[PDB]
């Protein structure tokens, strides 16, 4: 029951918060049907949003990365704000590096 | 030797926010 | 395309079948084996009375590995026999397998039983450096 | 100006004179604003200042945590393997108890209806179910945002967090089993009591005869003195660092679990347009913040009683003490501190002390705090609800005692873990000089008097305690209990809620809650409240100002129209139903009853009988008192054992002769052996904690919070009020002499199942009544009936 | 406050006489429903906090039941595999 | 009982995949060790 994104949805989303601001999601979830307020504030905070960093990853993005997840164990919503990055993002980035070691009409 | 066995033991800011008095209220009324 | 879409669907159908059967026939591997080891039981059931009693113990040890309360059953009705029949050395080794087979693991009544045999012993007993 | 006016209007409602009904709604709003901006500060501070705590200190708590683990030989919680015996056990527990909430609902919103939603489905596929949350236990380290909502009580202000559901579901079942697990391997020792098998009631009164029991405290021979602690850590919550967190959680649990209820506290709260994330403190409103919270509280428990005393205590692992127990009297005279025990926050130490020791450590501190204006009793505080002559006198030996334990239990505790302020403290010493030995916990406030020096003995009302010896059998100590002044204040402030909230929710619904509020104030308290004349006081304004309610709810005030009849019927009758405490004159005038047979017209008065008046009977009398459940509980559950022997050594089944007289006797009542569930129960543990929790978790209130009659059994009868009350004015034959029953021509009353309006037509012919004092006669248009006054709806 | 309420309290007559029969019903039954030896965790420690050639018969007729059983099914998987392989070869 | 068999089938392969995603987790921090102790390797080395 619980919803995917299509990409409809997604861009009447984007405009709906061009238009009403951040803060009034229960008017986005007007425009937008079959979801919720906490679903659509939760996408544009942890996806859609364009402030958001989706970039590939430097050498020193790396470094820095493990450093912190060795430093603090695990917080990941502390460590993505250390690097300003969306948190299963760079949960994600995360478990791939450490596997470098290896061996229509109604919308 | 009762005592030594434990493990331890042996100013105006103005703004309304971060003052003394208001840590004490908001740390008793809020529980 | 068709042709092919044809071919592969047979194939799957196959594959269920062979999913089906191998399962089948593991299942009656199983039942057979089941079959022997009743079997060779039995016969087992069906100096010399030291040597009965390793037996027993042996056939004890071999179903445990291998329905419980059976096991019991048979237990205490052995124990019965034995008693209707009727040296500290050979009460150890008893002793010894008995503690054998629980760790393996009727057979709480059959405990009972000899603890109660034990028991009105110790009653006797009941009943000064020597006595201690 | 605006904080300056959110802090003006609190203090103006803590006093509770005249406050609006929304400036309650407006002044919560601004608190939750404040209290939200004083924890982004705090966090934003760790972050540029670094961890309050240091490694030294950190190094040294973790070695004494290791060092207590080794001497219990304990063994760390492994990760519920798949296959384990228990699982879709403590799946149907958890599942259960999410669906409670749900389950006492009138009218369900979506969310809830997605809650209620998600276990349903739940119950169809537990293996499936089990695999998604061991799967997400090992992957998923990044969770949704929570939502605080502050619910007000009137005084204090208390956080609420809200959790999704998914994460509430696997946080349910982790919490479940670490309970277990816990339980099960024996971790907590014995002194940290919030806890399953003991009501708080209970509780107090075997910490009260742990306190006879144990030798030699009463005795005044020489120089013999005694204090008593309560403590509140502080904050502590809001204390605990998450690096330290998942060391000591590794100590004890498999690392997976240990990282994942670390991660789950860093979670960006939500309030409105506030968000930040939560980078330091506890979140108190997690299931399992249960567990967390009382392993941590025990971390700090050590670091009080040290290595040696706390095996004491806790016994050895081999057979650990229970509540009140040791080996030998030397292992308690071998150490000062006899009894330790922490209830959550609030901490509770009895020191006795010799001459010697007690002038020694006075010796200390005194010798580090120079006194010389003997001014140590100015700042001291002590118990206001008691009289003066039975308060703690100030004497400087018993004061400089006092302050000199908490002074040095103040040193043992760094101000990184908590913070323990002697604002909050209290002190009560046991002197030669001072005969009484105060304390209080949970809401009853203990006055301990031994027998010896209370010069009379006077047999005395129920709502004191006598404190009988585990040897001698002799009495030796009489305890008075008193009704702690907050939890009157949380009573009155409750009634001032139905108040200011009904404002027109009907009688009816009115009578359910103020007698909620009233049942579980007795049943807690029952004995206490007989003491007390605020919380005595204070109702008798409550009900006399709610019938005034009901009075306004037509047009009157006045006594003549309304008989005792409207207000006390039980529902059957279509009375309220609500129950008494108070005085209330049933006037023998409206006692008259008039019946007819085909031989004549039959009149009743019992008014000529000039007796005792006849009066609405309350409830002090009705409710039973603790002591004589414990006494019962005790000699049931003592037969209970035999007679179970009886059955197991003859291999016979109880007859049930014996069970039905004590059935409903005892306090786990007897019946709970045989209920449905208890298969499943068995694996429930931690239940008590659990349920005091829920404070954080929901909004809601569940306002008996102390027991579960799962558990517990049902504690309490009321029904024999009810026949009291139709017999109090009459009975039924007379009661409904007051109503319409007649009039709606059923001849008997047994075939009656019911189903405003229909309220004052079925009381009708009192509330118009000739007797009126005044009122404008007015004939209805067509008919031939008088209307005294204007009723609304008649 | 649903879970504690007080239940059904009985004014009339014979329902007092029928309210208690019926909990006296309902109290043997629970006793009676309860099979003796049964539970022991329950009883153990919510009591800790208030008081303070048959043989041979039997095992024949287990590996009996297991001969029949083991054949049954023997017979009709096979077969069910046999069928499935020929129309599999034909398409 | 076939489908008795399948469900044994499933049950079977759940565990087998928990039981490496604990493997996994110990590995990982396994790696990450590997990289803490080549890190302290080339500070011992500057």
């Amino acid at each position: 029951k619980g919803g995917v994104w299509t990409n409809v949805e997604d861009q009447i989303l984007k405009a709906a918060v061009q238009k009403y601001g951040t803060h009034q999601w229960s008017k986005v979830a007007s425009l937008l049907q079959k979801k919720t307020a906490r679903q659509s504030e939760l996408r544009w905070n942890e996806y859609l949003n364009p402030k958001l960093n989706f970039t590939e990853f430097s050498k020193e993005e790396d470094a820095q990365l493990l450093d912190l997840a060795r430093e603090l164990p695990n917080q990941w919503r502390t460590i993505a704000d250390m690097m300003a990055r969306p948190a299963q993002v760079c949960v994600e980035r995360y478990n791939r590096l450490l596997e470098s070691e290896d061996s229509e009409d109604e919308e | 030797s009762w005592r030594k066995g434990t493990a331890f033991g042996r100013g105006y800011i103005n703004d309304m926010t971060k003052s003394e008095y208001h840590q004490e209220f908001l740390h008793k009324h809020v529980r | 395309g068709s042709g092919i879409t044809t071919p592969i669907e047979t194939q799957s159908r196959p594959m269920h079948n062979a999913g089906l059967g191998m399962f089948s026939n593991t299942n009656s591997s199983n039942y057979h084996s089941e079959n022997e080891d009743y079997l060779s039981s039995e016969d087992e059931v069906v100096v010399k009375f030291n040597k009965t009693s390793t037996e027993v113990l042996g056939e004890a040890l071999l179903n445990d590995s291998g329905v419980r309360t059976l096991r019991e059953l048979r237990l205490a009705g052995v124990q019965l026999p034995e008693s209707i029949l009727k040296a500290v050395p050979k009460p150890k080794k008893d002793v010894v397998v008995e503690i054998l087979q629980e760790l393996l693991g009727s057979l709480e009544a059959i405990r009972q039983r000899t603890s109660p045999l034990e028991v009105q012993v110790k009653e006797y007993y009941g009943q000064l450096s020597e006595l201690e | 100006a605006w904080v300056s006016a959110a802090h003006y209007n609190r203090e103006r409602i803590k006093r509770g004179a005249h406050v609006e009904k929304t400036m309650v709604k407006k002044n919560l709003g601004r608190l939750t604003r404040l209290w939200i901006k004083n924890e982004q500060e705090r966090q934003r501070q760790i972050q540029k200042n670094g961890p309050e705590i240091t490694p030294e200190e950190a190094t040294t708590i973790f070695s004494v945590m290791v060092e207590w683990l080794e001497s219990r030989s304990f063994s760390p919680i492994p990760f519920p393997p798949l296959t384990y015996k228990n699982d879709t056990k403590i799946l149907v527990l958890a599942l259960e108890d999410l669906k409670d909430v749900y389950a006492s609902k009138v009218r369900l919103n979506a969310s809830e209806r997605e809650e209620l939603a998600l276990i349903e489905e739940a119950y169809d596929n537990p293996h499936d179910t089990l695999n998604r949350i061991k799967k997400y236990l090992l992957t998923q380290r990044v969770f949704k945002p929570v939502d605080i909502t502050m619910m007000e009580n009137y005084q204090n202000i208390s956080p609420v967090y809200s959790v999704d559901p998914l994460e509430k579901i696997t946080d349910a079942y982790l919490d479940q089993y670490l309970w277990y697990e816990a339980d099960q391997r024996k971790l907590f020792p014995n002194w940290i009591k919030p806890s399953d098998s003991e009501i708080p009631p209970l509780l107090v009164y075997k910490w009260t005869q742990g306190i006879n029991n144990l030798s030699e405290i009463w005795d005044v021979s020489r120089g013999q003195s005694a204090v008593l602690l309560e403590t509140t850590l502080g904050e502590m919550a809001e204390k605990i660092d998450f690096t330290l967190l998942n060391r000591l959680l590794r100590l004890i649990v498999d690392p997976n679990i240990a990282d994942y209820i670390t991660a789950k506290n860093n979670v960006v709260i939500n309030f409105k347009d506030m968000s930040h994330v939560n980078k330091y403190g506890l979140i108190r409103g997690l299931k399992f913040a249960s567990f967390i919270f009382q392993y941590y509280g025990l971390v700090i428990d050590l670091l009080l009683l040290g290595q040696e005393r706390a095996t004491d205590l806790a016994g050895p692992a081999n057979n650990p003490n229970e509540f009140m127990q040791f080996k030998s009297k030397e292992v308690e005279k071998a150490h000062p501190i006899r009894l330790y025990t922490r209830y959550l926050d609030r901490i509770y130490m009895l020191f006795h002390f010799e001459e010697d020791e007690g002038e020694e450590l006075t010796d200390e501190y005194l010798a580090e705090n120079p006194d010389p204006n003997f001014e140590n009793s100015i700042g001291y505080n002590n118990r206001k609800c008691w009289p003066k002559d039975s308060r703690m006198r100030l004497i400087r030996q018993d004061v400089n005692l006092g302050r000199a334990v908490f002074w040095e239990i103040q040193s043992r505790v760094p101000t990184s873990l908590t913070s323990i302020k002697w604002e909050n403290a209290f002190v009560s010493v046991y002197s030669k000089n001072n005969p009484n030995l105060l304390f209080s916990m949970c809401g009853f406030e203990v006055r301990i008097l031994p027998r010896q020096r209370m010069e009379e003995v006077v047999s005395n009302d129920e709502g004191v305690w006598d404190l009988v010896d585990e040897r001698t059998k002799q009495r030796t100590a009489k305890a008075y209990l008193k009704v702690s002044e907050e939890e009157i204040k949380k009573f009155d402030s409750r009634i001032r809620g139905i108040l200011m909230a009904s404002g027109s929710t009907t009688f009816t619904k009115v009578a359910a809650k103020w007698n909620t509020s009233l049942i579980s104030l007795f049943t807690y308290f029952r004995e206490a409240i007989v003491a007390t004349e605020p919380l005595l006081d204070i109702l008798v304004k409550g009900e006399t100002r709610i019938q005034n309610r009901v009075k306004l709810g037509l047009n009157s005030k006045m006594p003549t129209r309304f008989p005792p009849a409207v207000f006390y019927t039980p529902k059957e009758l279509g009375g309220l139903g609500m129950i008494s405490a108070s005085h209330i004159l049933i006037p023998a005038s409206d006692l008259s009853w008039s019946k007819q047979t085909d031989t004549g017209i039959t009149h009743f008065r019992a008014g000529m009988t000039h007796e005792d008046e006849k009066l609405i009977p309350t409830i002090f009398r009705y409710i039973t008192t603790w002591e004589n459940e414990f006494l019962d509980s005790q000699r049931v559950w003592a037969e209970y054992a035999t007679k179970r022997q009886e059955a197991i050594q003859q291999n016979r089944r109880l007859a049930f002769e014996e069970l039905e007289g004590s059935w409903d006797r005892g306090i786990p009542r007897i019946s709970t052996l045989f209920q449905r569930d208890r298969h499943t129960l068995a694996y429930d543990r931690g239940h008590r904690i659990r349920r005091e929790f829920k404070q954080y978790s929901l909004e809601r209130n569940s306002p008996f919070w102390w027991t579960n009659s799962h558990h517990d059994g049902k504690l309490w009868n009321l029904n024999a009020y009810r026949t009291d009350v139709i017999q109090a004015l009459g009975g039924i034959e007379t009661i409904l002499e007051h109503t319409l029953f007649k009039g709606t021509g059923f001849n008997s009353w047994e075939g009656l199942f019911w189903e405003n309006r229909r309220f004052t037509l079925w009381w009708s012919p009192t509330i118009n009544r000739a007797n009126v004092y005044v009122g404008f006669l007015v004939q209805l248009d067509l008919t031939g009936i008088f209307l005294h006054g204007k009723i609304p709806t008649l | 406050m649903q879970g504690f309420q007080d239940e059904m309290l009985a004014l009339t007559d014979n329902q007092i006489a029928i309210q208690k029969d019926s909990k006296r019903k309902i109290i043997e039954k629970a006793i009676n429903e309860v099979p003796y030896r049964t539970n022991e965790e329950w009883e153990t420690q919510l009591l800790s906090k208030g008081n303070i050639l048959f043989p041979d018969d039997d095992e024949s007729g287990n590996s009996i039941e297991r001969i029949n059983e083991m054949v049954s099914k023997i017979c009709l998987q096979r077969k069910k595999v046999e069928m499935r392989l020929q129309a599999l070869e034909k398409t | 009982l076939e489908k008795r068999l399948a469900k044994i089938q499933q049950e079977q392969e759940d565990d087998e995949e928990l039981e490496n995603l604990r493997k996994k987790n110990l590995e990982m921090s396994q790696r990450a060790e590997m990289i803490n102790r080549s890190k302290h390797a080339q500070q011992e080395k500057a």
